[PDB]
């Protein structure tokens, strides 16, 4: 009868952050020593994490040790896992449970487990950002610099290495439903300085290292 | 149950000006009201609480005032550093509610913007994907609203739009709006148009190209 309910699964760059809570029925978290225990690809269980009685003592696995945060709410019933500095490794069916028996003992079994929540470590923490051009067509016009599907705050851009800084709107960055960053920067020019005079963009991602520079001509 | 009205939701003024924005409580909150600056992307920071106990660091021209249900919050000459939103605050024991937002900005005259439209790049387009880009620029006020019409079907839930803050010298705002569509999706359609609806506009301006 007696019911875990781990939630706050999914997907996360390397080096990111997620926190997972973890539910109950039929029974109160008080008096249980709370665990967290994780079922990676290769097969095995890895005790992650254990939350002694009123949060006394906390204890954590090597590897998750300095990274980890296991915490009780024993008033609304709740135990959580703060998961930060994020590892590949990490990959895994996320379980909380509960030491537990007929009678409660200073040492006992796993008796009562969750559902197991999923959490995936993505390789990558940085992404580059790819970079188009906007190219033009009343005696003035604009173009400018499309910075797409990249990541992660923040991109600075400038013009002509910075020569060129009147008439420039660098834009605020749009997070896409793909979780990527999309950002535009733009300059108003005159019509007839087009043909002659040389534009391009110097698109700064300090995070992925990237130092991209496009030059936006007609057609 | 007590809600919160500030007034004005947007604040047009000029440098070294005395401005005052009103909040206005549902039912009497005493003196239980706090001001909060907010500038874009920043945390807010507490300016005057029990209605008028200005914090220890905030200017002298931040004047608070008002009990019960009117209040009041006082910038007396303006600095450029004080453009921002102003949110007002009923903080009670275990609940709070706060006013929708003032946003003091420069005062300008309406400019209406020059709209720009881009085409997807072949480079974009031959990587899956079609950016469809509208320009709105160097315009004021802030409120525009932008409408994509593919083959003349408005558009909804494709685009996504960002605004500048207010130029440093002409106080004007600009806009980019992103149409974002598959090569497939994009290669079935003819004519891609951004309709422009503005103040400082007789009627919408529609910019327009056809592929190729
Ligand atoms: C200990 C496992 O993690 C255990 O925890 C939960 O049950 C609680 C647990 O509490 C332990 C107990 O103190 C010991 C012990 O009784 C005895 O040898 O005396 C000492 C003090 O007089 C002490 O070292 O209680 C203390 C404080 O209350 C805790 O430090 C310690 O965690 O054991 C008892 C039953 O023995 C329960 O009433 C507690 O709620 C359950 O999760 C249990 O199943 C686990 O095995």
């Amino acid at each position: 009868e007696v019911q875990l309910v781990e939630s706050g699964g999914g997907l996360v760059k390397a080096g990111g952050s997620l926190i997972l809570s973890c539910g109950v029925s039929n029974f109160r978290i008080s008096a249980h020593t709370m665990n967290w225990v994780r079922r990676v690809p290769g097969g095995g269980l890895e005790w992650v994490a254990s939350i002694s009685t009123s949060s006394t003592y906390r204890d954590y696995a090597d590897a998750v040790k300095g990274r980890f945060t296991v915490s009780r709410d024993d008033l609304e019933d709740f135990v959580y896992l703060q998961m930060h500095k994020m590892r590949v490794e990490d990959t895994a069916i996320y379980y909380c449970a509960r030491k537990g028996s007929d009678r409660l003992s200073d040492n006992d079994p796993f008796d009562a487990w969750g559902p197991g929540t999923v959490v995936t470590v993505s390789p990558a923490s940085t992404k580059g950002p790819s970079v188009f051009p906007l190219a033009p067509s009343g005696g003035t016009a604009a173009l400018g610099c499309l910075v797409k599907d990249y990541f992660p705050e923040p991109v600075t851009v400038s013009w002509n290495s910075g020569a060129l800084t009147s008439g420039v709107h660098t834009f605020p960055a749009v997070l896409q439903s793909s979780g990527l960053y999309s950002l535009s920067s733009v300059v108003t020019v005159p019509s007839s300085s087009l043909g002659t005079q040389t534009y391009i963009c110097n698109v700064n991602h300090k995070p992925s290292n990237t130092k991209v520079d496009k030059k936006v001509e007609p057609k | 149950a007590v809600v919160m009205t500030q007034s004005p939701s947007t604040l047009s003024a000029s440098v070294g000006d005395t401005i005052t924005i009103t909040c206005r409580a549902s039912q009497s909150i005493e003196t239980w009201l706090a001001w909060y600056q907010q500038k874009p992307g920043k945390a807010p920071k507490l300016l005057i609480y029990k209605a008028s106990t200005l914090k220890t660091g905030v200017p002298s021209r931040f004047s608070g005032s008002g009990s019960g249900t009117e209040f009041t919050l006082t910038i007396s000459g303006l600095q450029f550093d004080d453009f921002a939103t102003y949110h007002c605050q009923h903080y009670a024991g275990y609940s709070a509610t706060f006013g929708q937002g003032t946003r003091v900005e420069i005062k300008r005259t309406v400019a209406a913007p020059s709209v720009f439209i881009f085409p997807p790049s072949d480079e974009q387009l031959k990587s899956g994907t079609a950016s469809v880009v509208c320009l709105l620029n160097n315009f004021y006020p802030r409120e525009a609203k932008v409408q994509w019409k593919v083959d003349n079907a408005l558009q909804s839930g494709n685009s996504q739009e960002s605004v500048t803050e207010q130029d440093s010298k002409d106080s004007t705002y600009s806009l980019s709006s992103t149409l974002t569509l598959s090569k497939a999706d994009y290669e079935k359609h003819k004519v891609y148009a951004c309709e422009v609806t503005h103040q400082g506009l007789s009627s919408p301006v529609t910019k327009s190209f056809n592929r190729g």
